[PDB]
Formats: C-alpha cells, structure tokens, sequence
C-alpha cells in the first residue's frame, strides 16, 4: 500500500510534467528485493 | 664441429636486456624453496659481483615432437626445433611451467612462470622454435643458437618484461629471444674428477681436518673468519665450500690446474677473500671482486706461474681428481699460498703467506648432493627466519 | 578456421583494440562506458568543422568491442568436444576465458539503455539508434558468456538475472505503451531480448529449481516475462520464443512461487482471447505437474501444501474459465486447448475443498485494475 501511494504520486508528478516514464513505476510484486528495500524495512520498523 | 643440444645437458637460459642504453645479459633463475616462481641472475657484472648459476641451471630430461607428447597426454636424443622440451631445474628437482596464475604485471594476459613437481599435464612442456630464418622446423639446435620457447598450455613465449619497474621473467604473447649455454654434460663427465659447481670439502695434508669457519656463535662477523678445524665439522655443514668458474659457459666443466676459480661458502653464502691485510675474510656477495676472491688449485708449490691457457669451450680433460690429488690453493693476483698459521678443536688459523710450509697440500672430497641440498636449504631458510624476526622487531 | 584465428588474434594482440591490448589496457567495461562517454560528447563523437558523413565514434568503438567479442565467442570450441575432453578445444576456452574476464561481460551487461519518452507535445522522442547504446551489443556478451564461460552454477544465474537480465526485461515490458511500442527502440530491445536472453534462460532451466531464497527476483522474471508476452509488436517467433521459456521455466519452479502469477493468470484467462492461449498451456503444465501438492493434505514433504488462498484462487479461475467457455462460439483450437487445463484444475483443487468462509475482502486495487494492472 505504501509503494501504492509513492507510485499514485509519482504518476501525479510526471503526467503534471506532461512527459516520462519511471523505471519503478512497475507494481511491487514486479519490484525486486532491493528496491522493496525502503518500503518492506519502515513497514518493519512501525510494526516493531 | 658445431656442438648440438642433446637431452641430459645442464643449460642455462639466458636473454639480453637493454636497460638505460646498456647490454645487461640475464640468466633465468629459480629458487625451488621458498617462492616457486622465477626470476632473473644477472651474470654481465660478474667482475663486480659473482653469479649464483646453482639456481640457474636446467637440465633437458625429454625431447619430443608435438604429436608424441599430444599422444602421452592423451593415454640422448639430439634436440630438433619444433618440439617439445622438459626442463628440470637442478637445484630443486622440479620442472619450468606456466603457474596459470597472474601477478599482474600491468599484463592481464601474462601468466607466471615458475616451477611444478610433477611432470604431468601440459603446463610444464615448452617448445622450442628458429630464432630466424637461419633455422628451420627440424634442424639441429646449436649451442650457440637463439631459441623461442612457448608454452604448450597458453600458446604464450616465455617473455622478458621492460615496461614493469623490475624486470621480470613471464608467459606474454610478445616474443622474447632465449640463448641456450652449455653448462655441463652429464654424459662427458668423469666419475671421481673435480668439475666446476662442486660443494667440496678442502680436507688439509693430515686429511683429518678441513677449511673451515667458527660455530654458530651467533655471531655473523666472528662466522667471517676462516681457520682449520677437525672432528665432526668434517661432516657438519659449516666445512661445505662450492666451487664457482669465473665462466659462464661450460662452468661444469672439469677444472684444470691453475683455473682461476671463487670458493663460496655455502650456509653462509659469502665468499672466500684475500683482504690487503694478507689475511683470509669471508666477503659478501655484492662486494665480491674477482681481484680478491680469484683462486687456483696447482700441481706444486713451484713458482713457476701457468702464465695465459687457452679457455676450451667444451668438457676439458679431468685433471684434478677427489681425494688422490694433492692441492695447494694459491691466490690469482697476489701469488700468495694458502697456509696455516701453526699458533697453538685444534683451530688453525688460516694465513696467505708467501712460501707457505711444507704439509700445504689440501685434498678435496665431494660432498654428497643430498648434503649440498640441504647445506642451500639451511641458508635460505635462516635468511628468510632472520627477516621475519627483524620485522616482528620493528 | 577457428583455432586458426584465435591463434592469429593471440600472436598479435593489437587487433583486440587498445583497451585489450593487455598493457594498460582499462578493459571491456572500462571502454563501453568510456564510449558511452564519448558519444554522449559531441566533440569526440563527429567530426566537428547527415549520419554517413557523421560517423558516431562511440558507437564505432562498441561496435568494434562486440564484434570481437562475437567473433571470439563464435571460435569458443564446441560443447561436445569440450565433455569428450579435446585438449585442444579445452586449451582454446582456457586461453578466451583468460583473453575475456567474466565480469566486464557482467558489467557490459549491467549497464542499462536509454528509453524513448513522450514529450509534452506527446509526440516520442527516439534517441537515435547509431548515436548511442545498442542492444545488440550486449546481444554478444550473451553469447560469449554462453559459449565460453558458460552458465552452469545457480548462484551466478540468479546474480546475473537481478543485475542485467531482469532491468532489460522491464525496459521492454515499460515500452509496451500503444505510443513506444512501434518506437524502432522497442523492436530492437525485444529482437534482443527474443533472441539471445530469453533461449539462454530456456537452455539454463533445470537450475532454477533451488530458488527458495530469491523469491522476489523469480517472481519478478515471471511477472515481466508474461507482461512483455501480452504485447502487440512481438512478431510470431519471438512470441513463440517468449512462450517456450515460461512454459519451461515455470515447469521447473517450485509451485508455491508461481502464485502471484496466478493471481494475474485468473484475471487474464477467462478473456478467452488469442492471448490467453499460452495462459492455457502454462496452467496446465503447472497443474499437472503439482496435482498432488493440492489435492493431498499433505503434498510432498519438501514443497508442502497449499495456503488456502491459492485454493480460493483455483476454485475461482476453473469456475470463471468454465463459464466463459460455455458463453463462448465454438473455436477448434481454443476448445481442444481449454479442456485439458480445466480438466487438469478440477483434477487438482480436492474434491471435498471447503470454499473460504472467511472470503477475502479488500484486495489488491491494481488486481481489479484491467488498464494495464499498474
């Protein structure tokens, strides 16, 4: 849900650009260990 | 006749480098203990300081052409170009190969070039091939003939490196001429009779005592004297001397009388000298002249001086023989004979006098190669023990 | 003709080029960013006083780089030989293996492209194909790293599939856009991809088996894999290629990964459209080969059991697949395809399955999502 938010604003972000594409804009289950990184350890942290 | 290469011939590989607009000449070199991979002697200076060809000798065991030696690996013979060489090194026992390992040299693709015990694969295989045109596959390797050597396993010519600050000796693709010497032949060689490179004991005219230095009183200045000594020293370590020629080819073959010759001492690695004070000094190498440290084995005491002899490229004829043949060492320059100094285990001191006295006849006895191998060893290991402990200190 | 000019190219190492030469020489990696570098400059890449006439030096030097390297792949020996053990086909790998380190391939293969975009306008803005990187580049270190090196333990398979495989196949499933499909870019990242990535991960399947750790990257190859394969430019071969690589792929992998797969599998299939065709044959591959990981309570001891919701999602892919294919006209080759498949998951899901009284509410959004499920 949390890489929901970052990817809606982001979208927001470039079509107020009016042009672009994002490398991560792809879903999380398409997002690798190492970008889920930031997102899956604050969701650790705050459940902790 | 122009002499070939056959197999069982002691050589030594030598290349030539230009450094700072001067001819160096470089002889491959390899000390089997320690660090197995080579590197290079330089004999060009050996006026200024003697070589040590003990560890640059290589003994040619096989010759094979190439589809024989592809057909072994896959279940005195005169050498041609084109085939394959087995190069042993004698010191050591063990054989030239390519370690397949890189010290990177400023050359990713150079590989190592050291030795390897077992003779086995094709790593310690090399094939020779024609210096020019001059040569053909085939043809008869001479003596005096440039030799390409590349590795069977890498297809890399054993390469003398400039661009890295030492020079160094590897497998690279850029080709590098190798001149063969003879050393010695095995074959040629007398049983009993005095060649150059032996490590032999100077048994005195009582022929119960020898030459030799102090104990080990940990004392490397008071291990610089030299004095007669009997009893077990006769079958220690410290009475084992190594006679070098001042040649660099044929320096294997037999010493005939007057042959001007340096006595190097084995566990300690220094050099018998005439110091300006007529008194005997073990020296070190680096300092080593051939001015002070030139000696000669002859017949009598009498003064009359073998004059200039003509250097003979080959095995000589057996002069001197072990344990028979009645030696006195004489000093080259100074003329000076080898004497003891007579002052009352025994511990004669050694002096370098004019007439000498009348029991100065030395005899010589061949240490054993085992002995020899391990006298090498003890030297080696106490040299690298010592510069582990001074680092430690610091 | 091989050991031939390997043995030419090795006596005079200056036709490797100065990065190879061997003395000082920066490397293959060293010199492709190097040559991106100068590229990107438009000093050193023209002549500077329409493209015959301005000859891109950067391009110029990779293209030089991967030409050797393809020509020093294509001499690497033959596998054949190498297990009958021919010493010298063993000592010519031996001598590429050290001419080429492994890692500036890796690299090579690391560094990513740059992607056309939109403008504001909306008109694509395509970066010019001889200006800059190209994948066919990266198309040989492929093949010399499959011919020489060879792939042949898991853990450099998977490193290599996070590092440089996997961030191509997201440029290509991010260009599947109506607008940068027909981008010549496009075309020539998905010849690439179709043609030496995806057969060499079809050839290297069996070692996929023991993944466990990396669930996230093998989950994300499968989930790019099937995106790019529900695309429109993709010619027939290269759709057929895409195809023969999931069907072995997920044939090989353990069943409890693939189920985030089927979650976008039961949203897919029940189309019935031309698409869902290799949809079909993966599930029933999968369900085949794992019917007893569900039926029996217990499975296999190793992969275990199912979770329930992998049930739930199998009770309501057989029942939308039944429904659709009863609502639709009568196909010849869709109607003997689909019957295996749900023959195969009414076999699977257990006949005394309890459906969840405890249904799943508030899934995912972009599941319910059909633009483009993102």
């Amino acid at each position: 849900n949390y890489h929901n938010i970052w990817a809606k604003k982001k979208k927001m972000e470039l079509e107020s650009k009016g042009g672009g594409n994002h490398p991560l804009l792809v879903p999380y289950d398409t997002l690798t260990a190492k970008e889920k990184a930031k997102d899956r350890e604050k969701a650790q942290d705050i459940l902790k | 006749e122009i002499q070939f290469l056959r197999t069982d011939d002691e050589v030594v590989l030598q290349c030539t480098a230009t450094i700072h607009k001067e001819q160096q000449k470089l002889c491959l070199a390899a000390e089997g203990f320690g660090n197995r991979l080579c590197f290079l002697e330089s004999t060009s200076n050996s006026k200024n300081v003697p070589p040590d060809l003990s560890i640059c000798t290589f003994v040619l065991e096989q010759s094979l052409s190439v589809r024989a030696l592809q057909e072994m690996l896959a279940n005195h013979r005169t050498l041609l170009y084109g085939h394959a060489i087995l190069l042993r090194h004698s010191y050591s026992g063990m054989y030239l190969c390519c370690l397949s390992t890189s010290r990177s040299s400023t050359d990713k693709l150079a590989f190592d070039v050291g030795l390897q015990e077992d003779t086995t694969g094709e790593a310690c295989w090399w094939t020779i091939h024609p210096a020019s045109k001059q040569r053909s596959e085939g043809e008869k390797v001479r003596v005096g003939d440039d030799l390409i050597l590349v590795s069977v396993s890498s297809e890399r010519y054993l390469h003398l490196s400039y661009g890295n600050g030492s020079l160094h000796v590897d497998a690279a693709f850029q080709q590098t001429l190798w001149s063969v010497a003879p050393i010695s032949s095995g074959s040629e060689a007398a049983q009993g009779y005095l060649i150059g490179g032996d490590v032999l004991r100077l048994l005195h005219g009582h022929m119960d005592e020898c030459l030799t230095v102090p104990s080990g009183e940990h004392g490397e200045e008071q291990r610089r004297t030299v004095h007669y000594e009997g009893g077990a020293v006769s079958v220690h370590a410290r009475s084992l001397w190594r006679l070098e020629t001042l040649r660099v080819a044929w320096s294997g073959s037999h010493i005939r009388w007057g042959q001007p010759f340096r006595l190097r001492h084995v566990t300690t690695g220094k050099y018998l000298s005439l110091m300006e004070d007529k008194n005997l000094l073990l020296m070190d190498k680096e300092k080593a002249d051939v001015k002070s440290t030139a000696f000669t084995f002859r017949s009598s005491k009498e003064k009359l001086d073998v004059g200039v002899r003509k250097e003979v490229d080959g095995m000589g004829t057996s002069e001197i023989k072990y344990g028979d043949s009645v030696c006195y060492i004489q000093h080259v320059d100074t003329g000076l004979w080898l004497t003891y100094q007579s002052v009352d285990s025994i511990q004669r001191k050694a002096i370098m006098h004019h007439e000498g006295h009348m029991d100065d006849g030395i005899s010589l006895s061949r240490s054993q190669h085992e002995e020899s191998r391990t006298a090498r060893v003890i030297r080696s290991t106490v040299f690298l023990f010592n510069r582990f402990i001074r680092g430690l200190d610091a | 003709n091989a050991n031939v000019v390997v043995r030419l190219l090795i006596r005079r190492p200056e036709c490797f080029g100065p990065a190879l030469r061997g003395e000082g020489g920066n490397g293959l990696l060293a010199a492709m960013e190097e040559a991106i570098k100068i590229a990107e400059d438009p000093s050193r890449d023209g002549p500077s006083p329409e493209e015959d006439d301005t000859i891109h030096m950067g391009n110029a030097i990779m293209t030089f780089y991967s030409a050797l390297i393809d020509l020093l792949g294509r001499c690497a020996p033959e596998m054949h030989l190498i297990h009958a053990g021919k010493g010298e086909a063993i000592r010519i790998r031996s001598i590429l293996r050290s001419l080429i380190p492994l890692g500036d391939l890796v690299g090579v293969i690391s560094i990513a492209f740059q992607m056309p975009t939109i403008a504001k306008d909306g008109n694509v803005v395509e970066p010019d194909m001889s200006a800059g990187f190209c994948p066919d580049h990266k198309a040989a270190m492929v093949l010399f790293l499959d011919r020489v090196y060879g792939i042949e333990v898991q853990d450099f398979l998977l490193h290599l599939l996070e590092v440089g495989f996997l961030p191509d196949l997201r440029a290509a499933a991010s260009l599947d856009t109506a607008a940068l499909s027909a981008t010549d870019m496009a075309l020539a990242l998905n010849r690439y991809l179709c043609t030496a990535v995806l057969p060499l991960l079809t050839r290297c399947a069996p070692l996929f088996a023991g993944t466990e750790h990396h669930a996230s990257l093998i989950d994300s190859l499968l989930h790019t894999v099937y995106r790019l394969s529900k695309g429109c430019s993709l010619t027939k071969a290269q759709r057929d290629s895409i195809e023969v690589c999931l069907l072995s792929i997920c044939g090989q992998l353990r069943p409890s990964m693939m189920q985030h797969l089927l979650r976008r599998l039961v949203f897919d299939v029940p189309l019935l459209n031309e698409h869902a065709k290799m949809p079909l044959k993966l599930l029933t591959n999968h369900y085949e080969r794992c019917w007893k990981y569900y039926c029996l309570p217990g499975g296999w001891g190793n992969f275990g059991a199912a979770s329930e919701e992998e049930l739930h999602l199998s009770r309501k892919l057989f029942w939308g697949i039944f429904d659709a294919l009863s609502q639709k006209k009568y196909e010849q080759e869709l109607f003997k395809l689909a019957l295996p498949c749900l023959s195969a998951v009414a076999g699977a899901l257990p006949p005394d399955y309890m459906e969840s009284n405890y249904v799943s509410m508030m899934e995912k959004q972009s599941s319910m999502d059909s633009e483009g499920n993102f």
